[PDB]
């Protein structure tokens, strides 16, 4: 029966994203003469590129017309392309007459979302620029990306592109705060902050944490070892005795750490990731972070492979305690 | 229309980054100019013999050998020897019992040699002895009922027994259930009505014409009675049923199980159906007797082979049925019938071998069948080729096509005999010299280890022919691997590669062939140095042999470097011990394997150690103190060691 | 008045004819000689000549009954579970009178488009009736035919053209067509295909019918491939570590509109037989082999290309 | 019914440890809008107990009375693949992962089944059927993007709680809407609190340093010391002090072969060594198993200097293994690397 939070409290209409001042102002130019163009939408998630054209698609149709003239689809399909293909010939096909109450009869063009456009080859590229081409005057195409350059040529200049850029830590602070007052969730500014800090600037995964922790932990505070808990994040105090193990030179008190830290049950990725995050921000010598940081992409292509987490952790460690003990 | 598709973007001024210029280090503004003048190729021509392996002279008189092989009838002498020959290379097998036999199914040719030496009695058969046994004993049954009946009928004018009205057989192909049932049956007098995949076998086309073949008599009981009505819609003689290959069943074939699960409940004449999926007797909702072919034992089948040989007039060894009955996984069927393309083509090698344990020897038979005759030159052998030094282009081109043969097939020819095809020597299971006598070690261990790590990057970082793990999961897993071929008559549509699969063939075999040359040749400079070494009193050939089982010496070369009914039994042991009810439900399974079975083992093992000290009866009783219901023979298995 | 094309106006005739897998080539013929023929099943390359042999094989066996006492099913025809089903039960089941040692042969060519219910029937209609019907079927991928059919078979194995036979039907078919030539077109059509007499003779026929002689530059301009004396001295830079020169010449290789396809696969056969010493030409091998399996998974840029090219040269500068 | 099973807990109130986590995922389900779960932790931590218990806190009683199942489906290729299942008239638990890289037909077309079963069934009581995907984490990309585009389809219809021992090979768009549940292998005094609630429970009474050694020995993992414990109720009656602790047979094999390799430096003991691999892969054991053994067991030789190239090569050979398919290759090749190491170091 209810719906997920991050659905729930997007805006209904245009103008009502903040933070977007041009972006909005050609969407609203574009609605006022009912007539959409084909619209690229490029920007790092959790910034509000679905939120606006799904408010697009809910202010220029009606709100019984709304899901019924789009269709939301993904470009990761397993199948390849025809059954993308497929889909989008069989809604482009299918016309459904519609009326409008409020005044304004609704324009003619069916719209397509598909998400994730930035992963998909330049021949599926291709015969997706043929698709639209195909339909041009009768559905006009929505493609959503955070990166514009894996976009090839003829879909890129044939569409109206529109940046992105993601919030601040003091707007989304602001809207978690109007979420949870909105929720009844006894809430303090540090759980909020620590939950901008762990989401990484990501408004969509701040919220889901958020539904999810005043879930797990019904009517009871929201602590920060809940959110540590559901975000993924490793510790910093973890963090600092893996830093502390490398630097001592002794490989047996490195096992222990990394044994401790499978045992934990932490994900080797998100170790990677918090490794990374420290060794690029510290005053370690170039020569250093290269070696440290070439080792560190090697493993994660080896654990996005699927190899094992503890020897992967292993050899990461030792590499990083050899780079450090070598000027000792 | 062709309205304004405008790039907006956020650009507010600042921000150091949105109007950048060229930097002005002079690094990055000394731009190299592009050329784009190659060689012209109007002027170099390409000679002959420079990206092939054309050479000027050409090779005549030595190919196109043609046989004119006309083979004299061996006499009783030499037949006796040949005789005498087999028995002792195969002491176990009952030799004298078969080969009137086999004389006299040969006593211009129109049959295959399947139906030509097709066994008659189930006697005749090889193999499987305790299944066709059963199946003999069940038919001599029917056949006392049915006797029985006629006997109340001309006087007239059944927990204890057991009979259920059917066996369901399963096992491999070509292992012989047919050719069993059918011996059988003529052996005893049935008639079978067989029901093919061939043959359309819809429910109401079976029922309507073959529910009285059970439940009526045959109107021609005397006289032609062994023949056989396959079944198709477009003293006396007992009915008898049989489905072949049960498990196929198409969208054509409407209500096929529901009908013979009807025959199952109305019958009242045998009932036999023969199917190799090992999932039918799972999915299958019935009452029958069961009945199981394993694969037969490889020397039995080989001195049963060697013996159709004999009986044609031509002789052979044993080892080299042994590789062909490998290669093809023992199946007779296969083994047979390439066996009858080989010896009337009229032969491959005439090599003579003097063995006493007379004609020539007919070895050479694996080579043709991998087709490696069409590569090398008949004088060339494969392992006198493998053990040289390659040199020439024609060489690199033989070796290269005989590894791309062998890598379609997914097969590693140059890793599974590589004891055999080092230079090293390879023997049977049952101070400054020191320190340059460890130096060849080291040496030798070095070229080893480089080769092997030239292999895993084969296996890893190379693409295979064809798609490794594809349908179950990699090798040595309890999860499935009975992937039954496909059903339906609908077409794949797949959008797989093509090209990726010869260029990848060629591209492992030249790079294995390259690795296990230079692991050859670094190996033979270690070796010509040891002749110093045995000069100097010491000799690490002991260090330096290679230890490998004697079931890999009886073949000339193998498929597989490792033993495959060792895994076929251990497969067998978790799938069982694992089917039992209460550890039926555990669901982790990689836990399930490396907690479990090794603690159940250490329990066997520690329950078999109380028993041989003359302790107390109870002791044997955890097993079913826990409801653990364990068939005892597997709890053995359990109890023996870990290998 | 038609030019029928070199491929079917010499195609050979008898089993003596063949070149190419000598000891096969041979068992086809002394068993069209003698007869009673086992069901065998050719697997081999695409233009090793299958279907020439399983034809020759079967007209030699059985001569003026060959209109009656063949049938004969390629992929163009439907071969669906009802065909098997019906039609070639009811072949089988027919009767035509032979002489001796002589039974009705079913062509069933390209069992590999044989779809695996088809097969699955199959197998008991080839079983039964091998009294008087004899199957020859043929395939490219003997793994895509069923297990069941191979064990009801026998397995003849083709291989690729060695290029001396290639070369000796390629000169007699120029004999027979007063084709002028140098042998620099020789080896560009033997280059050009790889142990393939189709390939080979279309080639052939085509740069004939284009520019009329034969050299490599007319091959070359009819075949169209990247040209293998620019490849050649891709890889005797890349042998010297010449990494500008040789990304020079790939730079004008990728402006020239090659795939990274071909131009990894020319890459690979041109370095196949180049001279240099045995270790180098594995590691090249080996590194060639890695960038074509990353061609192959997807990624196929002028970067993958070079980053290739860098490899090459780096092994042979460093021990 | 062993004691890793007879005395599991079925209940939320039961579990002694993680209670502040037990209680989280009772009051969760109390909302009952509870979403997708990925759950990871170590292999024995208490996954597969923590999903029964929130199966039967979230569904009646009837979830313990189940059934076993034998689907067989076809490939888009045209086989007919078969593949056991365990599912009740509450919940359906599939292994994807038994179909090789085929695992995308057991994802898509088995979550269909379920789909159209919990259309077809009505009882009142809950408005999803749970699908439990044991083993999540060996599943391939292709077969995460399917199942990322059904728990995109199909979430009002079914709910997914998938159990994995990492979330490395997990595609971060699954872990974008599933529910994390860390479950931490519990740590030493909590096994033996379990192992003394077990005993005393079986009528026996074991002390606390054997308890203590036993959790010891297992290394957290909860499930190999309740069968130790077993193993040790059988060779003894008494819980005595000089208990031996069954150790691990296939382990003490694995030990074996690394004074096998550590011993003599020859090829003819690199093809034993060969041999005793190829015997302990035949025993169905996953190959990283054997790879973090024999890590684990040649890193006791080595001096301090050696450990850390030893473990790079361990962890390079192993994703050459991950990525290859005979994993004898990248074993062995390991074997003779470190081999060729240890015979260079020991010469100077
Ligand atoms: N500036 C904003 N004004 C209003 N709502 C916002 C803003 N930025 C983010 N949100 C909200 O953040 C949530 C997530 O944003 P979405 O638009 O759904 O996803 P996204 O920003 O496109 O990132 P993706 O889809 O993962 S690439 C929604 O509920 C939005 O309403
Ligand atoms: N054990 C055996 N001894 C002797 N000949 C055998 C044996 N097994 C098979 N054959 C030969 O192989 C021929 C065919 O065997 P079949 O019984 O048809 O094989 P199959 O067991 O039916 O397996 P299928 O039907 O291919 S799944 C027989 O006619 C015999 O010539
Ligand atoms: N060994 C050969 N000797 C002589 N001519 C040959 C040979 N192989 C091929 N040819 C020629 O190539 C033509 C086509 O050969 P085919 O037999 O049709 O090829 P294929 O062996 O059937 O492989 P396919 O049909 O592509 S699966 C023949 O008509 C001949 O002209
Ligand atoms: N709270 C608990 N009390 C006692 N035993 C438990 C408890 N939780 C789990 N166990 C036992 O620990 C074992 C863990 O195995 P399992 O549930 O499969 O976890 P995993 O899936 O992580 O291996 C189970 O067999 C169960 O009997
Ligand atoms: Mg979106
Ligand atoms: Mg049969
Ligand atoms: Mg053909």
């Amino acid at each position: 029966k209810p719906v997920p939070w991050v659905e729930k409290y997007r805006p209904k209409c245009v103008d009502e994203v903040a933070f977007q001042e041009e972006v909005v102002a050609v969407l609203k130019k574009s609605l006022e003469g009912a007539d959409l163009p084909n619209l690229l939408f490029y920007g790092p998630p959790g910034t509000g590129k679905t939120s606006t054209i799904l408010a697009a698609a809910r202010e220029l149709f009606g709100p019984e017309l709304f899901r019924l003239r789009v269709l939301e689809l993904n470009a990761s399909d397993e199948r390849g392309i025809q059954v993308v293909r497929e889909k989008v010939k069989n809604f482009a096909q299918l016309t459904v007459s519609g009326s409008r109450s409020d005044g304004k009869p609704c324009p003619p063009f069916k719209i397509v979302i598909l998400d994730e456009a930035d992963s998909m080859t330049s021949a599926a590229q291709a015969a997706l620029r043929r698709t639209m081409e195909k339909e041009s005057k009768t559905t006009r195409f929505c493609l959503i990306c955070n990166y514009v350059s894996r976009i090839i040529e003829p879909l890129t200049s044939r569409c109206s592109k529109f940046r992105f850029k993601p919030l601040s830590d003091k707007i989304q602070q602001q809207r978690l705060l109007d979420i949870a007052k909105k929720e009844n969730v006894k809430i303090s500014d540090e759980g909020i902050a620590y939950l901008v800090k762990v989401s990484e600037g990501d408004l969509r995964k701040a919220i889901t944490f958020l539904q999810s922790a005043t879930r797990l932990t019904g009517g009871k505070e929201i602590t920060e070892k809940v959110i540590t808990d559901i975000a993924g994040v490793i510790p910093a105090e973890k963090i600092d005795g893996v830093f502390a193990a490398c630097q001592s030179g002794s490989f047996d008190k490195l096992e222990a750490v990394v044994k401790d830290l499978i045992d934990e049950g932490h994900a080797a990725t998100q170790l990677v990731n918090q490794l990374h995050d420290v060794v690029v921000e510290n005053n370690l010598s170039d020569k250093q972070k290269s070696i440290i940081t070439e080792k560190l992409a090697e493993v994660d292509k080896c654990l996005a492979d699927g190899a094992d987490e503890h020897l992967q952790l292993i050899s990461l460690c030792a590499t990083v305690m050899q780079q450090l003990s070598q000027n000792c | 229309s062709f309205q304004r598709v405008v790039h907006v973007q956020q650009k507010d001024d600042g921000c150091c980054l949105w109007h950048l210029k060229p930097p002005s280090c002079p690094l990055l503004t000394k731009f190299k100019e592009l050329n784009t003048k190659v060689i012209d190729l109007s002027k170099c021509g390409i000679a002959l013999g420079e990206f092939s392996t054309l050479n000027s002279k050409l090779k005549s008189g030595n190919s196109a050998a043609v046989f004119m092989r006309t083979r004299k009838e061996f006499t009783e002498e030499v037949r006796n020897l040949l005789l005498e020959e087999i028995r002792w290379s195969n002491p176990e097998f009952s030799l004298k019992k078969y080969f009137p036999l086999l004389l006299k199914k040969q006593i211009t040719e129109d049959m295959l040699w399947t139906e030509k030496y097709q066994p008659q009695t189930a006697s005749e058969l090889i193999g499987n002895e305790l299944a066709i046994k059963k199946l003999h004993s069940w038919l001599k049954d029917w056949k006392r009922r049915a006797e029985l009946e006629e006997r109340q009928n001309l006087k007239g004018k059944e927990e204890e027994s057991r009979l259920c009205n059917t066996v369901l057989i399963t096992g491999p192909t070509g292992v012989g259930k047919t050719a069993a049932v059918y011996a059988c049956a003529q052996e005893l007098g049935f008639k079978i009505f067989e029901v093919n995949a061939s043959s359309q076998r819809s429910g109401r086309q079976i029922l309507s014409q073959l529910k009285e073949a059970t439940q009526s008599h045959q109107v021609d009981k005397q006289g032609v009675n062994s023949q056989k009505p396959c079944f198709f819609n477009s003293k006396n003689a007992t009915s008898l049923i049989l489905f072949e290959e049960v498990d196929v069943i198409f969208d054509e074939d409407a209500g096929f199980l529901n009908a013979i699960k009807t025959f199952m409940a109305t019958t009242k004449r045998p009932v036999i159906l023969t199917t190799s999926d090992p999932t039918f007797s799972l999915m299958f909702d019935g009452c029958f007797e069961e009945i199981k072919f394993s694969t037969p034992s490889l020397l039995n089948v080989a001195s049963y082979l060697q013996m159709i040989c004999l009986t044609e007039n031509f002789r052979t060894d044993v080892k080299d049925f042994v590789t062909l009955l490998t290669a093809n996984t023992c199946d007779i069927r296969k083994s047979i019938l390439y066996l009858q393309f080989w010896i009337r083509s009229g032969g491959g090698v005439l090599e003579e071998r003097p063995l006493t344990l007379l004609p020539k020897c007919d070895s050479g038979c694996a080579e043709t069948l991998f087709g490696l005759k069409n590569i090398f030159s008949p004088s060339e052998d494969l392992f006198s080729f493998l053990k040289h030094k390659i040199t020439m282009k024609e060489e690199w081109h033989k070796f290269i096509q005989l590894l791309t043969e062998f890598q379609m097939r997914n097969v590693d020819f140059l890793y599974s005999n590589l004891e055999f095809i080092l230079p090293l020597p390879v023997d049977t299971i049952p101070t400054t010299a020191g320190k340059k006598c460890s130096a060849l070690v080291s040496h030798c261990l070095n070229s080893l280890s480089e080769f092997m790590d030239n292999m895993s990057f084969l296996d890893a970082l190379l693409t295979d022919v064809r798609e490794q793990n594809k349908y179950g999961r990699n090798d040595f897993s309890w999860t499935n691997g009975k992937v039954t071929s496909g059903l339906c008559d609908e077409f794949s549509l797949e959008s797989n590669d093509g090209w990726t699969s010869q260029s990848s063939g060629e591209l492992k075999a030249a790079a294995e062939a390259l690795s296990f040359t230079k692991c050859s040749s670094a190996i033979s400079k270690a070796l010509e140095t040891l002749n110093s070494c045995k000069k100097l009193g010491r000799d690490p050939t002991n260090d330096l042999t290679f230890y490998v089982s004697q079931k890999r010496n009886n073949v000339y070369f193998s498929q597989s470097a490792a033993n495959l009914d060792n895994a076929w039994k251990r497969i067998s042991v978790i799938k069982s011990v694992f089917s039992s009810r209460s550890l039926l439900y555990v669901g982790n399974r990689q836990a399930s394997i490396i907690e479990y079975l090794p603690t159940l083992r250490n329990i066997c093992k520690t329950e078999k150690l109380k028993e041989q000290g003359k302790s107390k009866r109870r002791f044997l009783h955890y097993f079913e103190g826990i409801h653990l219901d364990i068939p005892k023979e597997t709890v053995n298995t359990l109890a023996a060691d870990f290998p | 008045h038609y030019e029928l094309p070199w491929v079917e106006k010499y195609r050979p005739v008898k089993l003596n004819e063949i070149v190419g897998n000598e000891d096969t080539v041979s068992r086809l013929e002394v068993f069209a000689r003698e007869g009673n023929v086992p069901n065998i099943i050719i697997a081999g390359p695409p233009g090793t000549g299958k279907t020439t042999s399983i034809l020759c094989l079967a007209r030699a066996l059985l001569g003026p009954a060959l209109k009656d006492a063949m049938l004969e099913l390629n992929a163009s025809n439907d071969r669906g579970i009802d065909v098997v089903r019906n039609k070639i039960k009811m072949f089988a089941q027919q009767k035509v009178t032979l002489p001796k040692g002589r039974h009705k042969i079913i062509i069933l060519d390209e069992a590999d488009s044989m779809t695996d219910g088809a097969q699955q029937a199959l197998r008991r209609t080839m079983e039964i009736y091998s009294k008087t019907t004899r199957f020859a079927l043929a395939c490219n991928a003997s793994d895509k035919i069923i297990e069941p059919i191979q064990s009801r078979c026998a397995v003849l194995r083709y291989t690729k053209l060695t290029d001396a036979q290639i070369l000796t039907r390629l000169m007699n078919v120029i004999e027979k067509e007063r084709v002028p030539y140098t042998d620099d077109g020789l080896e560009a059509i033997i280059f050009t295909a790889q142990g393939d007499m189709r390939q080979a003779l279309n080639n052939l026929q085509s740069t004939f019918s284009g520019f009329g002689f034969i050299n490599s530059e007319n091959v070359f301009k009819v075949c169209d491939e990247p040209h293998p004396l620019l490849v050649k001295e891709m890889i005797q830079h890349c042998v010297n570590a010449n990494i500008d020169e040789a990304y020079k010449i790939l730079a004008h290789l990728w402006h020239l509109g090659y795939s990274p396809e071909d131009i990894i696969g020319n890459i690979f056969r041109v370095c196949k037989t180049f001279q240099m010493a045995e270790y180098l030409k594995l590691e090249f091998i080996k590194e060639i082999g890695y960038t074509h399996m990353k061609i192959a998974e997807g990624v196929n840029s002028l970067l993958q290309m070079a980053g290739l090219l860098a490899r090459l040269c780096q092994k042979t500068m460093a021990p | 019914s062993l004691w890793v099973d007879k005395y599991r807990p079925c209940s939320l109130g039961r579990l002694d440890y993680h209670k502040e986590q037990a209680a989280q995922l009772r009051n969760l389900v109390q909302c009952g809008d509870f979403p997708h779960l990925l759950v990871y932790g170590p292999s024995g931590a208490g996954k597969k107990t923590r999903i029964m218990c929130i199966l039967r806190e979230l569904y009646g009683v009837g979830v313990e009375k189940l059934r076993i199942e034998h689907q067989t489906i076809t490939t888009p290729s045209k086989k007919k693949i078969e593949i056991s299942t365990i599912a009740s008239n509450y919940h359906l638990e599939v292994n994807p992962s038994d179909a090789g890289n085929s695992d995308r037909v057991v994802i898509q077309e088995m979550l269909k089944t379920v789909a159209q079963s919990q259309q077809l069934e009505t009882n009142s009581q809950r408005d999803f059927k749970v699908v439990l995907l044991t083993e999540v984490d060996k599943l391939t990309k292709d077969a995460q993007h399917a199942l990322r585009r059904t728990m995109e389809k199909y979430m009002s219809t079914c709910r997914l709680i998938l159990c994995c021992n990492s979330t490395s090979k997990v595609i971060p768009p699954i872990r974008s809407r599933c529910l994390a549940v860390r479950v931490p292998a519990p740590s030493i005094e909590d096994i033996c609190h379990v192992l003394s609630t077990v005993c005393k429970k079986e009528g026996l009474n074991l002390p606390s340093q054997l308890a203590h050694r036993l959790a010891e020995k297992s290394c957290r993992n909860l499930r190999k010391a309740l069968l130790m414990c077993e193993a040790c109720r059988v060779q003894q009656y008494p819980f005595t002090a000089d208990q031996e602790i069954p150790e691990t047979d296939w382990e003490v094999y694995l030990r074996e072969t690394a004074n096998a390799i550590v011993s003599q430096q020859t090829p003819q003991r690199l093809l034993e060594v060969r041999g005793r691999l190829y015997e302990l892969l035949t025993h169905c054991i996953p190959p990283e198993i054997i790879m973090k053994g024999l890590l684990s067991e040649l890193l006791h030789n080595c001096d301090g200097q050696l450990k850390g190239e030893v473990a790079q090569m361990a962890a390079y050979y192993e994703h050459r293994l991950q990525l290859g398919s005979k994993a004898i290759y990248h074993l062995e090749a390991f074997v003779a690397k470190f081999m060729a190491l240890y015979k260079k170091f020991m010469e100077d």
